[PDB]
């Protein structure tokens, strides 16, 4: 489930 | 004479100048903007993509906000993307304080005269009714301290029943509304309800909010808007 908004997220 | 929690806010909110260095900086190449005539569609796009970017730092920041796991977190932010956009946008105008432009956080101007030869009905409508919320703001003499309690109120305005952490984000919602409403009683004690008056300029922002995102699927749906755009990320909800 990856995701531009994940990746801001998850520090990564 | 002003609650902790704006004290707070105050230190995490950036100062107009590095947000616009930022963002240049990350935005910047030569076709449009730079040359002023005409304007860049998809340069423009990219520049919301990167204002919503440094929303989404400040978020991860904040009190409470910080101490959620990403799926709470990720929650709350697809649930108010829209109006902690419209808000910056509005907050800058506000501080901008030109009824004939508009100040966009690169620090171009654009005139208003310019976005009714540019833009179509719906992108008009939605600028112009922004303008109008401005006025009503600068009437109300919003000021820094309440545009980061808004903001903080807007990020937590999901009810709890959608979240895993309950008790946490409820604290701040009653903290964030009893700030807003003790600065506003104790600094502007002449505009009776200056409280009530700012939250249904937030019901207003949340309209505007969902006019934006009509006009972001019908952008999408004519397959204009650049691939990988993080707003319609945020509009598909499927994170
Ligand atoms: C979801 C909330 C997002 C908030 C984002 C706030 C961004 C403030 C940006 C202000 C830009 C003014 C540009 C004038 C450019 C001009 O007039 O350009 C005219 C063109 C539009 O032509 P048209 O597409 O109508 O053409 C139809 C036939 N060509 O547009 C662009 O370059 C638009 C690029 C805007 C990308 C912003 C994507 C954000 C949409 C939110 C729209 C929200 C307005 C909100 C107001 C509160």
């Amino acid at each position: 489930h990856p995701t531009i908004l994940y990746t801001l997220l998850s520090p990564g | 004479n002003v609650p902790e929690l704006i004290l707070q806010l105050l230190q995490l909110e950036p100062e107009e100048d590095q947000v616009r260095a930022r963002i240049v900086g990350c935005l910047q190449e030569p076709a449009k903007s730079r040359s002023d005539q005409p304007a860049p569609f998809s340069l423009l796009c990219r520049m919301a993509d990167q204002t919503f970017i440094s929303i989404v730092d400040w978020a991860r920041r904040c009190m409470v906000f910080k101490e959620l796991e990403v799926a709470d977190q990720m929650t709350l932010l697809q649930n108010c993307w829209s109006e902690l956009l419209v808000l910056d946008h509005i907050y800058r105008q506000v501080q901008y304080g030109k009824e004939d432009s508009i100040l966009l956080v690169t620090g171009q101007e654009v005139e208003l005269s310019t976005v009714a030869v540019q833009a179509g009905s719906l992108l008009h409508s939605l600028v112009l009714r922004a303008q109008e919320l401005v006025l009503q703001l600068h009437a109300l003499q919003l000021d820094r301290q309440e545009f980061v309690c808004l903001k903080f109120l807007i990020l937590f305005s999901l009810d709890v029943k959608f979240l895993n952490n309950h008790s946490l984000v409820k604290d701040a919602q009653e903290k964030a509304n009893a700030a807003l409403l003790d600065y506003t009683l104790c600094h502007y004690p002449h505009c009776g309800d200056k409280f009530q008056q700012l939250l249904l300029c937030l019901v207003e922002v949340r309209a505007l909010s969902m006019q934006a995102k009509e006009y972001l699927y019908h952008k999408h749906l004519g397959n204009e808007m650049p691939r990988n755009n993080l707003l319609i990320e945020m509009l598909q909800a499927k994170q």
